[PDB]
RNA sequence: CGAAGAUGAUCAGAUACCGUCGUAGUCUUAACCAUAAACUAUGCCGACUAGGGAUCGGGUGGUGUUUUUUUAAUGACCCACUCGGCACCUUACGAGAAAUCAAAGUCUUUGGGUUCUGGGGGGAGUAUGGUCGCAAGGCUGAAACUUAAAGGAAUUGACGGA
């Protein structure tokens, strides 16, 4: 009851697409926010860093506040977005709003023999953002997240278990470290292993099929 | 030092929209029916509204005006716009085709009439 | 080829090339040159006893502000002339 | 100059498989670059491969299709035991449930699975994933 | 301090200490 | 990929780039999917039915996404002899 | 997929070989040279108008396969591409942008020119390149009235068609209107010519 | 182009390029058979043939050295291969 | 920072030409840096052609001109106001105006 | 022409700019020195990766101009290629902290070969020792002690006898 904007989100408030994953295959692009609260209803936000970056002025200092927040299920799906506004309220508020345009999924894989329940990660993955470069390596079970509890909290809430961390750069600039985290574990999806090799049938999107109950006139 | 702001030219550009089968490029009356079909808190504002509107028309007698869209010039600019030409342009008058452009109709196979002239260089 | 030879036969020329650039670490060229026992009041030790000669009070640094309350010592077992602090509220009274 | 041609060989499929090409040009075309594209083929990373016979040294035309992300050299081909295999393909290889050391080894250049069945060893060539 | 006459002094001093030696031998 | 109990668990197979086989992933915001639609006996629409083909934006970004649809659209048969193999 | 009847009829090659289309540039970028035939004295390169018409067929393919015929948005910042938008629009769906583009329309959802087309198709990818730019970033495939000379990054269908001239612009926009109309259920017949004429998609002075 | 074929390129794309950077690098150049004026006799004359070629009669040039093909004698008839 | 590429100069296969003299301040300053300017004037002036062309034996003469190539320092170019210092995107330029 | 030096002004002072001179020097011959912001602050070799046009030098081809005067040498120019070079332009796949860079890319998906150098800032290119030089100095080259920052790149301001 927002009135959508944005045809894949009109098929989303109608209930023509039920899953997060159709957004994902078909690489749309989701710019309305409520798209993300539907699907994914299970979903908890971790502010982690509120700091004020400053503006020199003729006379004075007008120190904005910004705001890393991590969105995520920890079923794999996690975002990430940057809010440097004027009052933290909305740097939290919009920065929410902003994780949540960004929700990107996280292949999961085996260290492994592959008995049940993928606990890890299918690859060594590298992110670089400034100088910081983070490399996640899959890992045996029962090896918890070995990383930063930056880091940690941004693979907790994407539910992978056991994961090891190399690091590079300043981890202490704690905006890019994430960033390049974010990179991992977008990169995720983006290794060609072999059980993706098969020929796939390359499929019609919602918005061609729902053509008539989205694009409103 | 006559230049009017925003809040005139936004209100006499709304007003164009929806009441162009209204007022004319009479200041009076549109002065007077500026009162019933918009609330403006001043009659020194009413004035100053009512005569950028008419300022408007008659540019608009004088060609459309860009910012401003409606009906009464949107089916008026496709009629000028249906004009077909009878000069029987892309129809051959008599079909200029070079050495290298005869080769290309040959090697497409087709059927086309040509006249063949060299290029100076 | 990133600088360093890479050949199997070069074991030598990577190592001869690390001694060389490893006395360029703080603790290394401390350690091997026996700075500690040769240099450094406290020859190598954690803890010398010394003989009291003075009270000192040392000026703190700008932008600090304070006297320090330092004493001045004689080590017992090398005879070197150390400046030592004397760390509480008071204290500089139980020395002697 | 031209040291390893088998990183001639395997810096040209890396540098043209990055800009999405069907096929790179390999020279110049040794019998070890022959047996790591023979290697890289039957496991399903490239495809046809075509040596081209002039009276030199040999061309190569690899058709790389898209399954390939690494390839590379080791270089120097280090003596590598039984018991460091698991070393060296956890250091150059991102899982452990695909992927390929490729080894020399006096039964043949091969990779390091059926090395660990033969069991076999000797020095190392590079790696495919 | 520029460097470059910073030089130019620590040179002069270069010559006064080995004359200082010189003078003493 | 599968687990022990079969089981196909992924959380999701992603697309392919038609030209260059690569991964189309979830930001990939300058991939498309062109769906071409096969045509009945003089040519009409056939609505619904499609030659779809996928390009990751790298290959559009190259420049490379016109001559790799023409390639793509020659061997299915929608295009005659604008692409030629032997360049 | 095209079976006899889809070929370039040679009263279809009066009228390209005649509004000037296979004159292309000067200068051939290298993403072109397919579609070049048998450069002249005097530099000028003749575009093969065969491949011209497999393309284009290829194009309304691609447009009579969206559903709504209303979002293959066409843009033309260019005069003479300026027409034949509007007659493109009005025998089709198709939602037009004519002129300026005015950045922030595939994005920015709080715009008012604030579209989302399933295609989008160009008159110059040189000039209207803020609409190719902004087309990569939401996912929208791009056909493209391209010259020898112009880029096609992020182009994925390209018509090979001169730029210079007007009529050249105005044939290949008619035509494309044209095939889109004939492949679905409102030019029915593929062999008679149509009565619209093409010199209604050409810019007039003044 | 990111697709072509490099094992059979085009033959005016073979001729557009260098004598070595082909896929079989070869000769470009080729041997004549070159009459003087004078007399009948054949000779075999290189094309870029660094001397002063002379025959049995005419026996002062038939072909002049100069920095790519030797030009020939501008009397001379001469046929390829 | 490198401010410019080619770093103030125009030297990009040298190491050392040849110095010239400024005109202005006689500074050495090397040629293919200095900053060159080509002032081709009328020998008298514009506004005194029609005294000299009355009162000259030889009808429409020549009204010959004065050549001179004035090599500048950085220094002496920009107080002259020759140059005049740009933005940072527009000091790329290399067309005279 | 001009380190030094002489001299003329101004400045509160001028052991400085500026004017006039002017030894050494600047030039050379025969021997020394061995340093330069000796710079592209970017070792040398090799491979690959992206488009463009201009130039230099070499070569290939035009029944192309140029000597159009009957079936018009040679040079120069024009057009297309390729070989090598000095650069540049556009983009940025990539790279980087950025400025920028087709190299400074093919780098945590880290291994083509090889040489030299660096390890926070000072002390300090100092002491000492050796060595080289007629000397100035050159090459090699510390430590004690001190220090919590020094620095790089870009942003916003502020200020400029811009
Ligand atoms: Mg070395
Ligand atoms: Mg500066
Ligand atoms: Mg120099
Ligand atoms: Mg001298
Ligand atoms: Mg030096
Ligand atoms: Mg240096
Ligand atoms: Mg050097
Ligand atoms: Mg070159
Ligand atoms: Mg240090
Ligand atoms: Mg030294
Ligand atoms: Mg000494
Ligand atoms: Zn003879």
């Amino acid at each position: 009851g927002w009135v959508p904007v944005t045809k894949l989100g009109r098929l989303v408030k109608a209930g023509k697409i039920t899953t997060i994953e159709e957004i994902f295959l078909h690489s749309l692009p989701v710019k309305e926010f409520q798209i993300i609260d539907t699907l994914l209803p299970g979903l908890q936000d971790e502010v982690m860093n509120i700091k004020p970056v400053q503006k020199q002025t003729r006379a004075g200092q007008r120190t904005r506040f910004k705001a890393v927040v991590v969105v995520g299920d920890s079923n794999g799906h996690v975002g990430l977005g940057i809010k440097t506004a004027k009052e933290v309220a909305g740097a939290i508020r919009a920065g929410i709003i902003i994780a949540k345009l960004s929700v990107i999924p996280i292949r999961r894989g085996y260290w492994g023999t592959n008995l049940g329940q993928p606990h890890s990660l299918a690859t060594k993955t590298t992110g670089k953002c400034g100088s910081v470069t983070v490399r996640l390596i899959p890992a045996p079970r029962g090896s918890g997240i070995v990383a930063s509890p930056a880091v940690k909290k941004l693979l907790q809430l994407a539910g992978v278990e056991d994961v090891y961390t190399q690091s590079n750069g300043k981890t202490r600039t704690l905006e890019n470290t994430l960033k390049a985290a974010f990179v991992a574990i977008g990169n995720t999806y983006g290794f060609l292993t072999p059980n993706l090799w098969a020929e796939q049938p390359l499929p019609v999107s919602p918005l061609d099929i729902y053509s008539d109950e989205a694009s409103a006139q | 030092g006559r230049v009017r702001t925003k809040t005139v030219k936004r209100a006499s550009k709304a007003l164009i929209e929806r009441y162009y089968p209204k007022l004319t490029l009479d200041f009076q009356t549109n002065k007077r029916l500026c009162d019933e079909i918009a609330t403006i808190q001043s009659k020194r504002l009413r004035n100053k509204i009512a005569g950028y509107t008419t300022h408007l028309m008659k540019r608009i007698q004088k060609g459309p005006v860009r910012g401003i869209s409606f009906k009464l010039q949107e089916e008026e600019r496709e009629r000028k716009d249906q004009y077909v030409p009878e000069v029987s342009a892309l129809d051959l008058s008599r079909l200029n085709v070079d050495n290298q452009t005869s080769d290309l109709v040959k090697s497409l196979g087709l059927k086309l009439p040509l006249s063949v002239i060299n290029v100076s260089a | 080829g990133k600088g360093k030879p890479r050949g199997l036969n070069s074991a030598r020329k990577l190592r001869v090339h690390r001694r060389n650039n490893r006395w360029a670490e703080n603790n290394y060229k401390k350690r091997l040159l026996g700075t500690a026992f040769k240099s450094s009041p406290f020859g190598g030790s954690s803890h010398a006893k010394g003989i009291v000669l003075e009270k000192l009070g040392i000026e703190s640094k700008q932008p600090n502000s304070a006297i320090r309350k330092c004493v001045r010592v004689q080590l017992i077992k090398n005879g070197k002339k150390v400046t030592a602090f004397v760390p509480n509220d008071g204290c500089l009274n139980f020395v002697d | 100059t031209r040291s390893s041609v088998l990183a001639d060989a395997l810096n040209a499929i890396n540098n043209a498989e990055k800009t999405g090409k069907r096929q790179v040009l390999i020279r110049p075309s040794s019998k070890v670059i022959i047996k790591f594209l023979q290697v890289m083929q039957k496991h399903g990373y490239i495809g046809e491969f075509e040596y081209i016979d002039d009276h030199r040294s040999g061309k190569i035309v690899v058709q790389l299709n898209g399954r390939l992300n690494k390839c590379g050299v080791i270089s120097p081909r280090f003596n590598v035991k039984i018991g460091d295999i698991e070393k060296w393909t956890a250091n150059l290889l991102p899982a452990r449930q695909f992927g390929y050391v490729i080894l020399t080894t006096s039964a043949g250049i091969m990779d390091h699975e059926e090395a660990r069945r033969k069991h076999v060893s000797g020095k190392i060539l590079g790696f495919v994933y | 301090m520029r460097a470059k006459w910073r030089k130019k002094r620590t040179r002069r001093l270069k010559r006064k200490r080995r004359k200082v030696r010189a003078r003493s031998k | 990929m599968e687990n022990d109990k079969g089981q196909l668990v992924e959380l999701y197979v992603p697309r392919k780039c038609s030209a260059t086989n690569r991964i189309i992933k979830a930001d990939d915001h300058a991939s498309v999917q062109i769906n071409v639609a096969k045509v009945d006996e003089e040519g009409r629409a056939i609505p619904g039915e499609y030659v779809t083909y996928a390009l990751s934006g790298y290959v559009r970004s190259r420049g490379e996404s016109d001559d790799s649809l023409n390639r793509l659209a020659q061997n299915d048969g929608l295009l005659k002899n604008v692409w030629s193999y032997s360049r | 997929s095209l079976p006899a009847t889809f070929d370039l009829t040679p009263e279809d090659a009066q009228l390209l070989l005649a509004a000037n289309t296979h004159l292309g540039a000067r200068n051939v970028q290298v993403h072109q040279e397919p579609y070049v035939f048998n450069a002249r004295p005097d530099g000028v390169h003749v575009i093969n108008v065969g491949k011209t018409w497999e393309k284009l067929v290829l194009a309304a393919r691609i447009i009579a396969a969206i559903p709504n015929p209303e979002d293959v948005v066409a843009i033309s910042s260019r005069t003479f591409g300026q027409r034949a938008v509007l007659k493109f629009a009005a025998h089709t769906g198709a939602t037009p942008i004519a002129g300026r583009f005015t950045p922030g329309s595939f994005t920015n959802y709080i715009t008012r020119s604030f579209k989302e087309p399933r295609l989008v198709i160009v008159t110059d990818p040189r000039s209207d390149a803020q609409a190719i730019k902004e087309a990569s970033y939401v996912n929208i495939p791009v056909i493209a009235l391209t010259d020898l000379d112009s880029p096609s990054e992020f182009v994925d269908v390209a018509i090979p068609c001169n730029n210079r001239g007007k009529h050249s612009i105005g044939l290949i926009w008619y035509l494309l209107a044209r095939e889109v109309l004939r492949l679905r259920g409102a030019l029915v017949d593929r062999t008679q010519p149509w009565s619209i004429m093409p010199d209604l998609y050409f810019y007039r002075d003044p | 182009v990111l697709v072509q074929d490099l094992l059979h390129p085009t033959a005016a794309s073979e001729a557009r390029k260098h004598k070595l950077k082909t896929l079989v690098q070869g000769p470009r150049s080729y041997f004549l058979d070159v009459k003087c004026p004078g007399c009948l006799n054949i000779t075999t004359v290189f094309s870029h043939a660094q001397t002063a070629v002379t025959c049995e009669s005419c026996s002062t040039i038939l072909c002049t050295p100069t920095g790519g093909k030797a030009k020939l004698s501008e009397g001379t008839s001469f046929r390829r291969k | 920072p490198k401010k410019r590429a080619s770093n103030g100069r125009n030297k990009k296969g040298r190491g050392h030409v040849k110095p010239v003299r400024c005109v202005n301040c006689s500074k050495s300053i090397p040629k293919d840096k200095a900053i060159k300017r080509m002032a081709i004037r009328n020998i008298v002036e514009a506004a005194a052609v029609r005294d000299l062309s009355e009162a000259s034996v030889y009808p429409e003469y020549a009204l010959p001109k004065t050549y001179n190539k004035l090599h500048y320092c950085v220094s002496c170019a920009i107080h002259a106001r020759i140059v005049r210092v740009r933005s940072r995107e527009d000091r790329k330029n290399r067309a005279p105006p």
